[PDB]
RNA sequence: AGCGCCGGCCAACUCCGUGCCAGCAGCCGCGGUAAUACGGAGGGCGCGAGCGUUACCCGGAUUCACUGGGCGUAAAGGGC
RNA sequence: UGAAACUCAAAGGAAUUGACGGGGGCCCGCACAAGCGGUGGAGCAUGUGGUUUAAUUCGAAGCAACGCGAAGAACCUUACCAGGCCUUGACAUGCUAGGGAACCCGGGUGAAAGCCUGGGGUGCCCCGCGAGGGGAGCCCUAGCACAGGUGCUGCAUGGCCGUCGUCAGCUCGUGCCGUGAGGUGUUGGGUUAAGUCCCGCAACGAGCGCAACCCCCGCCGUUAGUUGCCAGCGGUUCGGCCGGGCACUCUAACGGGACUGCCCGCGAAAGCGGGAGGAAGGAGGGGACGACGUCUGGUCAGCAUGGCCCUUACGGCCUGGGCGACACACGUGCUACAAUGCCCACUACAAAGCGAUGCCACCCGGCAACGGGGAGCUAAUCGCAAAAAGGUGGGCCCAGUUCGGAUUGGGGUCUGCAACCCGACCCCAUGAAGCCGGAAUCGCUAGUAAUCGCGGAUCAGCCAUGCCGCGGUGAAUACG
RNA sequence: AAUGCUAAU
RNA sequence: GGCGCGUUAACAAAGCGGUAUGUAGCGGAUUGCAAAUCCGUCUAGUCCGGUUCGACUCCGGAACGCGCCUCCA
């Protein structure tokens, strides 16, 4: 139930609480950024290879 | 009920004998009898191989209790004279008694008292000792021919039964049935095996 | 998990970002979301033209997106006539104008990305794959760079179990900022599975 | 026109079936769900009115060493 | 003196590289010791084993699984269960045929999905004032190629990660030694945090690691002065509010500064000890960064992917339930057991962050949660925002207490279609265990421990006592 | 002063 | 048959008209794991009938088990 699910979440549904955010990327439904819509693991996928602007990896 | 038990330091058991009680108890247990085989992943192993190791199950119906009583009409009684000291008295009593139970032609003699009375009692008690410990020999014997013939020596070879835990597997051999539950089956779901194992029972008898 | 991403740790020191725009709290995903589109649209039209780089700037409205090729006229072709095409169906899958640049690599040995998409073409094509990390390892070596280093792990040639082969030459200091170390990677489907072929390419330090 | 063989020794390789079973085996060893080693098929190699197997003898075996071996620690200096 | 049957496919000698030793030597680490504070006992929160259940989805297993995947389980999530439903399907291209759809508001039954349904409209290119027919954005019915699968295998894999271990190592080219595996280099002496450096040497050099290059903090300088600040000046409704100024603080870019650089001593040297100056002294303090490899380590449930398996079901939709069970066992935490304390009132002093279906000033009503008006702020401008420990004053007077706040009864607020299973908060009443914790066990060497509060991600709301950060107050001890 | 670790890389 | 004795929990085994122990078992600690060790905890009087305020305990019976005697012929 992968293909079902991430379509049905990009559905609009009859009560406005049953919407919820997935990875645009993967579609995973946990720890999903509002910034960027990306999963975690997507977020340090793209990171790493320079295609998100301004992100850089911090230390301080 | 569980009957024997003899454990392990690490929670199996070398042995374990138990009762199952109730109509048709004996009916449903009795595909079980046989070489069990695993083949997984100890937690006794230290490099992760996979071994395979075998148990055995006999199934065996429970017995009566029958007591055990001397039939008087196959025992012939004779007395007579005893042997050794006494003078007049042993000369001339019929102290000693000799007792045959006739089917066998076993025999008890007993001389010990002056009494004929408590000699004659004597030897009935001996003999009923005696063949009713031959009686529970013979249901030993046959009783040991039985789980020989269910258990065989244990080795991997002859098993009735698989458990493939890398494969999730499950395999009946004596009918070639396969099934990929096997979490469920060892949580006691055996309904399909057992079902599939009554029907080759029925079937198998189509005469002619 | 042992070593950082070449690229990752020398961002904004060495390397620079792939994708350069400003946006806010309120744009940024949606524009991600639009560059990811068109990056993973270009990644399957300008195979065979040997894609390295994708590079999206955009100013209001308006994206470049400049790509870096071996063979322009692979893109271009007669008179333009792909090149129009494939930016046409951009504008169509992005609403906005565009003014897709196309770029030749002066060396596509030098280029990391390239060497990696030819190792992992060899692969596929059931080549021996030890042959196939010296010579690219020495034909990088060739071109002046200062190291090289070629790593493939999997089921190199089918076998059952999977292994990991590299080779290397010169230097690949990964543990130094200054140093300008281009990381290139590509996947191997063959009929066996999937096979991953690692690029690390010197070129002096900066 | 047939017989043996095709993991190494040793010449001649792929697919399917099975799953420490069935089986192979001269030695080393194969087979426990992706087997060039089991069985079948396609192909190949060697011989061919034959081709294999068993038994026995010599060779390889300088492994009873005359040609042509050894004995500190590998088997081997006798207690003197 | 001295066999055989039987049995095995080896048994052996020397040397090599490792590993290991309750062998040796020299070293090191909160390893011990020296200290301070905990955990193991109580109650509660949370994760796990087990057991139970229709289901209590699945994974993680010594260190390196157990406030872990989960940075947000009422529905959704959700992968599990029960029931009601659908069939080329909720998503993708293609071949047809019949309609020609395309897009939009209504009817019955139903918990909903669904089933049966009632009223209008396709551009574009056409013969064209024609009935109309043709190719076309696009849709449905009946067929197919097929989609779909969180179904199995991390013992087929990629990618990523944990771990030994930020440990001081692991190697290579040529030369030389050895029949060879291999050795040398890389061993010995001194030194270092360091295979760091120096000296010696059949070796001479090199690479990956160490270090450095990057970020933050600590001192100063240049560029600037708004929404920042206010030393001097003049106003003032007493707030930098204004004029004005960039002095200062600060903000953010660029630079300098520290390098055993100097003096004394020790030593071949590397370096070690002492001192001056300096904000900073011997790596200045903290991050980022993890070698060859190891662990048949973790992840097919983030993604991708070989093979196997299902195909009016192992696919898809809805409602309701479960993941929140409960004789017990364990891990990680929170709150305490009190007077170096608790309660009440007034009164100070931060940092880093967040804010447009948002943050919400202020005023009004309710004890309150909060509600009703309603500015300012797309934010160095306005708000969250009150910092708390602290300081001052008063009350409690050694008690299961004005300690402690579990459990339960009742009245309410808010979010959400909906708080029964199963949310948070306010008020009234109730006021449990707990008097410092057995064998045992954990963290920490300085702005550290301890202690106090604040912000953020996820997020309608929140079961957060978790996690990632921020600052306030600020120890003890290290003989060895 | 302190015993042990079967059996498929 | 006569005389004498005994029956306690998981096993072996004691005192007591009113109140064990050793080794096990179970929960925890330690250990990579098992054993060993340590901290806690724990299951009863053969049966029936009496006396007694009160019976595992004193008395009577029954069952089972054990020990010795059973001679002059
Ligand atoms: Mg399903
Ligand atoms: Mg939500
Ligand atoms: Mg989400
Ligand atoms: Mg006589
Ligand atoms: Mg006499
Ligand atoms: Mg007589
Ligand atoms: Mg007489
Ligand atoms: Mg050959
Ligand atoms: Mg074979
Ligand atoms: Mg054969
Ligand atoms: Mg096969
Ligand atoms: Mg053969
Ligand atoms: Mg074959
Ligand atoms: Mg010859
Ligand atoms: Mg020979
Ligand atoms: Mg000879
Ligand atoms: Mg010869
Ligand atoms: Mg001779
Ligand atoms: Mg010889
Ligand atoms: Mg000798
Ligand atoms: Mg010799
Ligand atoms: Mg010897
Ligand atoms: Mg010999
Ligand atoms: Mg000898
Ligand atoms: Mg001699
Ligand atoms: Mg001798
Ligand atoms: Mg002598
Ligand atoms: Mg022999
Ligand atoms: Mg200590
Ligand atoms: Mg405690
Ligand atoms: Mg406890
Ligand atoms: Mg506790
Ligand atoms: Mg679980
Ligand atoms: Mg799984
Ligand atoms: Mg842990
Ligand atoms: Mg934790
Ligand atoms: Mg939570
Ligand atoms: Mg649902
Ligand atoms: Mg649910
Ligand atoms: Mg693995
Ligand atoms: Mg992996
Ligand atoms: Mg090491
Ligand atoms: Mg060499
Ligand atoms: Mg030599
Ligand atoms: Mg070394
Ligand atoms: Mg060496
Ligand atoms: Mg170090
Ligand atoms: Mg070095
Ligand atoms: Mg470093
Ligand atoms: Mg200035
Ligand atoms: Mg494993
Ligand atoms: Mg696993
Ligand atoms: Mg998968
Ligand atoms: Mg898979
Ligand atoms: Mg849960
Ligand atoms: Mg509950
Ligand atoms: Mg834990
Ligand atoms: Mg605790
Ligand atoms: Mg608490
Ligand atoms: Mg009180
Ligand atoms: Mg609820
Ligand atoms: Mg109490
Ligand atoms: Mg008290
Ligand atoms: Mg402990
Ligand atoms: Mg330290
Ligand atoms: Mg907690
Ligand atoms: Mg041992
Ligand atoms: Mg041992
Ligand atoms: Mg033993
Ligand atoms: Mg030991
Ligand atoms: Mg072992
Ligand atoms: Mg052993
Ligand atoms: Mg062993
Ligand atoms: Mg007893
Ligand atoms: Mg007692
Ligand atoms: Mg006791
Ligand atoms: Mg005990
Ligand atoms: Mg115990
Ligand atoms: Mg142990
Ligand atoms: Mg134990
Ligand atoms: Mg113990
Ligand atoms: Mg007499
Ligand atoms: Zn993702």
């Amino acid at each position: 139930a992968r293909k079902a699910l991430i379509e049905k979440a990009k559905r609009t549904p009859k009560f406005k609480v049953r919407a919820y955010t997935r990875c645009v990327r993967c579609g995973r439904a946990r720890s999903v950024y509002r910034f960027f819509g990306l999963c975690r693991i997507c977020l340090r996928e793209l990171a790493h290879k320079g295609q998100l602007p301004g992100v850089r990896k911090a230390s301080w | 009920e569980v009957l024997d038990s003899h454990p392990t330091d690490l929670g199996g058991f070398s042995k374990v004998v138990f009762e199952v009680r109730g109509p048709g108890a004996y009916g449903t247990f009795k595909y079980e009898s046989g070489v069990h085989r695993v083949q997984r992943v100890p937690v006794t192993e230290t490099q992760g191989r996979i071994h395979t190791s075998t148990a055995t199950v006999a199934v065996l119906p429970k017995a009566e209790e029958e007591d055990f009583a001397l039939n008087m009409d196959e025992i012939r009684i004779d007395v007579m004279r005893a042997s050794g000291p006494g003078g007049q008295g042993v000369n001339t009593t019929d102290s000693a008694v000799r007792v045959v139970h006739l089917p066998t032609g076993i025999m008890v003699t007993c001389q010990d008292s002056r009494s004929q009375i408590k000699n004659r009692e004597k030897a009935l008690m001996i003999l009923r000792s005696r063949l009713l410990e031959m009686k529970r020999a013979e249901e030993a014997e046959r009783l040991r021919k039985t789980r020989l013939a269910q258990i065989g020596t244990g080795e991997r070879s002859e098993k009735i039964r698989t458990y493939n835990f890398p494969q999730s597997r499950v395999t009946d051999h004596r009918i070639g049935f396969t099934t990929h539950d096997l979490e469920g089956v060892l949580s006691g779901h055996l309904t399909p095996i057992l079902e599939a194992l009554k029907r080759a029972d029925q079937e198998r008898q189509l005469a002619a | 998990g042992n070593k950082i991403h070449p690229i990752g740790f020398r961002l904004g020191i060495t390397r620079d970002w792939e994708s350069r725009w400003y946006a806010g709290k309120k744009q940024y995903r949606h524009l991600l979301l639009e560059d990811q589109r068109i990056r993973g649209l270009l990644e399957k039209e300008l195979y065979s033209a040997g894609l390295a780089r994708v590079d999206i700037e955009r100013a209001a409205d308006n994206v470049a997106v400049t790509v870096h090729v071996a063979k322009p006229g692979v893109v271009i072709g007669r008179g333009g006539e792909r090149i129009r095409v494939l930016r046409e169906e951009l504008a169509k899958l992005t609403g906005k104008n565009v003014a897709l640049n196309v770029q030749e690599v002066q060396n596509p040995n030098l280029s990391a990305p390239l060497v990696a998409q030819r190792v992992a073409e060899q692969i596929e094509r059931r080549f021996a794959v030890r042959r196939a990390i010296k010579q690219a390892v020495q034909r990088v070596m060739e071109s002046g760079a200062k190291g090289a280093k070629v790593i493939v792990s999997g089921r190199i040639g089918g076998a059952e179990q999977a292994r990991t082969e590299w080779a290397a030459q010169g230097r690949v200091p990964l543990h130094t900022l200054r140093a300008n170390i281009d990381y290139g990677f590509a996947l191997a489907r063959t009929t066996y599975g999937v096979l991953g072929v690692k690029a690390y390419i010197f070129l002096g330090e900066v």
